[PDB]
């Protein structure tokens, strides 16, 4: 843990603390070690109806990264992690198959 | 003749009941696959308890004679069967030679001394042993060259003798108007017990290789692999006792051959030190009249040592 | 010359046929087939020039196996060969894949086990009772000793299962993006509540002080656990293990799953039907694999051996002129039946004593065990790894967890690919 | 004590049956569990405590 | 052999060896336990590989030199030249020592697969069927997934194949 | 102590040899058990 929390960070899920991991600090103890895990808790969750692709001119688009959002009229693309709304465009996604 | 036993001479070893249990133990028995010699008769001899088994709807065995000279001057074992019941008796008897209207028992002519009594096709297996004065029998008779089978045997006497056996006979119903004899050897066997509690298979630790590695495992399927079941020794021959020459053969020589010898009243002392000993020449020497020796044995002079002679 | 002697068998149920070793004897010592091996004289087997995959393991190379009727040694092949058509402009690329499934199975926990030391040594006696007073206090370290490794059992299994705040339930329609999970899942209609496949591993599996202890958690508390992990992995995927569970439709969750490994999305969904099909009929396989679990058989006859010899040396002198202690006292004399006793105490102590000993040395391998199995929960279950070979062999997607009697089991989906092309 | 037989426990009918030779029964691992009175010749279980 | 440490083939004191119960069995069952695992730890870090993989005779790679940790047929037991180093640097009564199963021989060529495998496939064998790359190729592909762009290899092949053959 | 005891007195003499001659073994067992779990330890780190 001194070398996979400490020096770095690590993607082994619980391994560096409940969360996910962002950072850890080093106490000393007598006869032994704590440490301060550091984590990102999400928080205040909405629900949305999504859908995988969308169509346009007989194409599909998938989102490069991120899910489709319907807010119960119109619909974005969102990031996974933290809700944050933009336009879905020829940038923001890829073509693949009809 | 000589014939091949399959599984046969196994008896319970004991009273304890007991159900369901792979139990292992070691006594007297017939070995399984043994050479069982057949007679269709002659002193036997004992050595180690008897297997006897026969074959026949009539009873031509007419009882056994056991003991240690089968003669007079020392008491000895005698079993007869008449049609009544078995018949324990230890006295001491005179044999005929010959053991064997309807008038019988022409058997012995002296029953002195008396010290127990007792009054009351077809296979009828017996075993016979003898251990610490007490002489056992166990048997069992089932209804069918013998065939092939196992069948346990039941204890049927406990008798507190104290009789010696050494060699026994077999008595016969002649004519006038077959039988196996086995022996017993140390063995160690894995008895199968089913839930009324009898003997139903037995494995014998002592045959192939496979049976040592069932024995070993208490049971009697094993699941493929390797297993180690034994050991490899070998053993020592001969007993050579090596040993220096003698060089200072401490001379003897001329104390026994000393040509002037002294009067008794002023008599000669020599005293022997750390040399070489070797009294062969004494007591081989041929020529004695008088030679006793006190403390040791006059053949022991070798096998000793002691600090001044 | 000395040495072990082995046999080697097929099994009684393949023939009777046995070979023997002598563990280093040479073939000229040692009172057909007799081969020379780095290990000793094997006789009984021929031994030939072709080269098998290892069966029964002899040593140094040689392998027996019952091929060729009979019995044969040989020198175990490794596997089989392959050149790779290496150039440095040539690449081979997959264009197709196949779902597998395979099942891990680790032990998590033993029987709680105490042995009370005064029935063990005295059994109900006065006499060797208040001679166990003078050897002080080796029954206080003999009861923590077992105690302290008793208590550590449930921990193990609390680490492993209780790793889920909430108890996640399914809903009633079981059903995901054609997905078929009713093999894994609890089915409303079965002793207590478990699945089909859990049925296949449970089915599948007051002396004088010797007691066993039974274990806190029951079997259907760790089937609730195991059945809450499953419903958050259905129905939330790995949002559950880091906050409030969130819910997201499953044919989206394995797009996600898919990218995680270096896939692009629209491969899964212009392909739904056929990793469907293929995912339906790997897990239908499982039962036929079932119907294996020796990691978790190993443990209960270690400690039933055990136990089992701990009252055999019940039996022992040890330099005793009897083994009963009502035996020696009332025939012999008491000065002389003192130090016979005590003969039989320490005797019977350092049995007992070597008992507790190896019970600690045992708890450290299901304590490695149960480590090991809890970090698996975490990280295949409760997310997605890429630690080569950690949760399967090929490319992780998801496991599901099963319990299992002292244990558990891990079904392990991985993606591999298939039917791979040369390009330039 | 059943002449000779030394032990302590609950005394029960039970329901083996022993060869017509037999005194006492005992379990695997070697330890009596059922003995037949002398006078009645009934078998009877003996749990412990 | 139990016996033969504790009493040496004598039959008194083996007979009395006898009255302690089977203290015997149990010392051969932890020796025989301990002594099976020393093959499983060895199978279970080398056989990582289905198929035994060879190198192609032909040997460029890119400018990588792996010839000090490839077999040398030249050699004792067809060992590298650092696997021949490291084996150059590192009876009684009833007292035995048991041979292993996989051979100094099995060993290398358990090694020998691995480097064969991955020197040309890298790690697909690992998760399919061994999918031959270009070497050069592969070391690009590896700075990637360490944050380092796909050009500093290409432009540097000859730098990086340096430094690899020196250290 | 075949050469200079009687049988009576033998004996004792040949239970303190198989005391301690069998209280060595039982130890040197022991310790193998002990640092076999380092090796198996080990060798689990080297298959990772
Ligand atoms: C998102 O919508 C779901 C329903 O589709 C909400 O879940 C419901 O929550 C209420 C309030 O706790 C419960 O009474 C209902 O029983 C829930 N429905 C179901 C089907 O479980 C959920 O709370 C909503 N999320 C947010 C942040 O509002
Ligand atoms: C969903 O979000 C959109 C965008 O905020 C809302 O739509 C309106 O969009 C026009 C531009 O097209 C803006 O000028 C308005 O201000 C938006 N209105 C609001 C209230 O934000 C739409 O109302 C949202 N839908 C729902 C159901 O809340
Ligand atoms: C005393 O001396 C005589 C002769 O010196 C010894 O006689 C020898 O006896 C052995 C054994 O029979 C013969 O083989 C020799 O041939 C004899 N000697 C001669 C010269 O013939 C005699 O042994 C001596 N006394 C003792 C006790 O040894
Ligand atoms: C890749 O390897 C091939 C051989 O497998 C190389 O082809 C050889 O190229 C050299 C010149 O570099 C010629 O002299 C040989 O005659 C070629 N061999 C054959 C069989 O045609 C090729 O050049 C290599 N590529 C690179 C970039 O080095
Ligand atoms: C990819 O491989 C799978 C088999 O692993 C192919 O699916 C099988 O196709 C055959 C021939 O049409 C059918 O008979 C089988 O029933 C199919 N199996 C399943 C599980 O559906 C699939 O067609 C391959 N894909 C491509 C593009 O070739
Ligand atoms: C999921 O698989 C199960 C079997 O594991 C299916 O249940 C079987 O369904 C068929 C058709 O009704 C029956 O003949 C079998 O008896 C069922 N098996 C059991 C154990 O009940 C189930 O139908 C599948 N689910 C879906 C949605 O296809
Ligand atoms: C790619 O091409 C190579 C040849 O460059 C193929 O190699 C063949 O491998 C087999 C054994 O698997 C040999 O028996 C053939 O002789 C090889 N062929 C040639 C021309 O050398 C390889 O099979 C091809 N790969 C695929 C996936 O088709
Ligand atoms: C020991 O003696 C008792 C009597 O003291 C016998 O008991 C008899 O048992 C039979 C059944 O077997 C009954 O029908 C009698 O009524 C009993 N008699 C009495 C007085 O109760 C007992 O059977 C004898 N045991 C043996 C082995 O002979
Ligand atoms: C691989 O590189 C090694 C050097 O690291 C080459 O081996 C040495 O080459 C020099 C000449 O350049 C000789 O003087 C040495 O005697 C070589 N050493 C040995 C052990 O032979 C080797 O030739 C290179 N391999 C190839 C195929 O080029
Ligand atoms: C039994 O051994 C004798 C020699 O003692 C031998 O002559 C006889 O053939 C053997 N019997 C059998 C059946 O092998
Ligand atoms: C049976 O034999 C015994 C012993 O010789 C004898 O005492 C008894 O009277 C015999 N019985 C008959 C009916 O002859
Ligand atoms: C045995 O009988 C003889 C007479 O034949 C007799 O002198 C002797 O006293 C008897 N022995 C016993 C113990 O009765
Ligand atoms: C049986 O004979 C042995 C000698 O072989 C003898 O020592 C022993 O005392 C005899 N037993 C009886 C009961 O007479
Ligand atoms: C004897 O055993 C058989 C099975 O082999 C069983 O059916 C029968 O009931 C038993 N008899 C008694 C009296 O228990
Ligand atoms: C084991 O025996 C059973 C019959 O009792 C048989 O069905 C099975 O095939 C056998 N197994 C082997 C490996 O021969
Ligand atoms: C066995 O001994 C012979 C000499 O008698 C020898 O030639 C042979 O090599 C020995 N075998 C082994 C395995 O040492
Ligand atoms: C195996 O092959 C060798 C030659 O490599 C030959 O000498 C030997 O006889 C062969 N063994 C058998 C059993 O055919």
């Amino acid at each position: 843990k001194m070398s996979e929390c400490v020096l770095g960070q690590s993607k082994r899920v619980d391994f560096c603390g409940k969360g996910y991991h962002l950072m850890s600090f080093p106490q000393s103890a007598p006869h032994g070690v704590v440490f301060l895990h550091v984590t990102y808790v999400p928080a205040q969750e909405k629900n949305f109806t999504t859908a995988p692709a969308i169509c346009h001119d007989g194409k599909a688009h998938f989102p490069r990264e991120g899910v489709f959002v319907s807010n119960g009229t119109h619909w974005f693309v969102t990031q996974r992690n933290f809700y944050e709304p933009q336009i879905i465009t020829t940038d923001n996604t890829f073509v693949s198959g009809n | 003749a000589y014939t091949n036993s399959f599984t046969r001479g196994v008896y319970y070893p004991d009273k304890v009941f007991r159900s369901s249990v792979l139990h292992s133990t070691q006594d007297l028995f017939l070995p399984f696959f043994s050479n069982v010699t057949w007679f269709h008769n002659p002193v036997l001899p004992f050595n180690d308890g008897v297997y006897f088994a026969s074959i026949e709807k009539s009873n031509i065995i007419r009882g056994w004679i056991f003991g240690t000279t089968l003669d007079s001057k020392t008491q000895s074992l005698l079993i007869v069967n008449n049609a009544t019941n078995v018949v324990i008796k230890v006295c001491e008897f005179q044999f005929c030679n010959d053991p064997f209207m309807e008038s019988e028992f022409r058997v012995y002519s002296s029953a002195n001394n008396c010290t127990f009594e007792y009054v009351s096709k077809n296979l009828r297996e017996f075993v016979f042993k003898n251990i610490d004065g007490y002489f056992k029998i166990y048997s069992k008779h089932t209804p069918i060259d013998l065939p092939q089978g196992f069948s346990a045997l039941e204890p049927l006497v406990d008798l507190p003798i104290g009789i010696n056996i050494t060699r026994f006979q077999t008595l016969l119903a002649l004519h006038r108007s077959a039988y196996y004899v086995g022996y017993l050897q140390p063995r160690t066997f894995l008895l199968k017990y089913n839930e009324n509690g009898t003997i139903t298979d037995a494995v014998d630790c002592a045959l192939d290789p496979l049976s040592e590695t069932k024995c070993t495992l208490k049971s009697f399927t094993v699941e493929k692999g390797i297993y180690q079941t034994s050991n490899f020794r070998v053993q020592p021959t001969e007993s050579i006792v090596r040993f220096p020459n003698i060089t200072n053969l401490c001379p003897f020589d001329e104390v026994f051959n000393a040509t002037r010898f002294a009067s008794v009243y002023a008599w000669n002392r020599k005293r022997i030190s750390n040399c070489v000993a070797d009294y062969s020449v004494l007591y081989n020497f041929a020529p004695f009249f008088t030679f006793k020796c006190y403390g040791v044995s006059p053949t022991k002079l070798n096998d000793l040592c002691f600090t001044n002679v | 010359s000395f040495g072990g002697v082995s046999v080697i068998t097929p099994g009684t149920n393949t023939s009777n046929q046995v070979a023997v070793l002598y563990q280093g004897v040479n073939c000229t010592e040692v009172p057909s087939n007799v081969f020379q091996t780095r290990a000793g004289c094997l006789i009984g087997a021929e031994y030939v020039n072709n080269s098998y995959e290892c069966d029964i393991p002899i040593g140094a190379g040689i392998c027996a196996s019952y091929q060729t009727q009979s019995i044969i040694a040989y020198t175990m092949s490794l596997g089989a060969e392959n050149s790779v058509a290496y150039s440095n402009n040539s690449i081979a690329i997959p264009t197709n894949f196949t779902i597998s499934v395979t099942t891990e199975i680790l032990p998590v926990s033993m029987t709680k086990t105490s042995v009370d030391c005064t029935m063990y040594i005295c059994g109900d006696s006065t006499e060797c009772s208040n001679l166990l007073l003078q050897y002080g206090s080796f029954c206080t370290q003999l009861k923590r000793a077992l105690t302290g490794i008793a208590v550590e059992q449930d921990k193990n299994t609390q680490e492993v299962f209780a790793q889920v705040k909430q108890i996640y339930k399914t809903p009633p329609i079981k059903y995901f993006g054609g997905f078929n999970f009713s093999q894994i899942l609890p089915d409303p209609s079965k002793p207590s509540k478990r699945s089909p496949i859990e049925d296949l591993l449970f089915n599948k599996v007051k002396f004088n002080g010797l007691t066993v202890l039974p274990p806190l958690l029951t079997d259907e508390m760790i089937a609730q656990y195991t059945s809450a992990l499953l419903a958050g992995t259905i129905t939330s995927g790995w949002t559950f293990g880091a906050g409030p569970a969130l819910q997201i439709p499953f044919p989206m969750q394995m797009a996600y799953r898919f990218n995680g490994i270096g896939v692009t999305q629209n491969v899964l969904y212009e392909n739904q039907k056929l990793i469907a099909n293929q995912f339906n009929s790997a897990i239908g396989k499982i039962q036929d694999s079932l119907s294996a679990l020796g990691k978790l058989q190993d443990v209960v006859n270690h400690n039933a051996q055990a136990l089992n010899t701990l009252v055999k040396q019940l039996s022992s002198k040890f330099g005793a002129i009897s083994s009963v202690l009502n035996d020696i006292l009332s025939r012999l004399d008491p000065p002389e039946a003192e130090v016979q006793i005590d003969r039989l105490i320490t005797g019977r102590l350092q049995s007992l004593q070597t008992y507790v000993t190896q019970q600690l040395i045992r708890a450290a391998e299901i304590r490695a065990s149960a480590n090991l199995a809890a970090t698996k929960m975490s990280e295949c279950v409760l997310g997605q790894s890429k630690r080569v070979d950690f949760c399967g062999k090929g490319y992780h997607l998801m496991s599901f967890p099963q319990s299992a009697p002292h244990g558990v089991v891990f079904l392990h989906v991985t993606y591999v690919p298939a039917q791979e092309k040369n390009f330039t | 004590n059943f002449n000779g037989l030394t032990g302590t426990g609950v005394l029960t009918e039970s329901n083996k049956k022993f060869l017509p030779f037999q005194q006492f029964g005992r379990d695997i691992a070697d330890t009596t569990d059922a003995v037949r009175d002398p006078q009645t010749l009934e078998i009877l279980d003996i749990t412990p405590c």
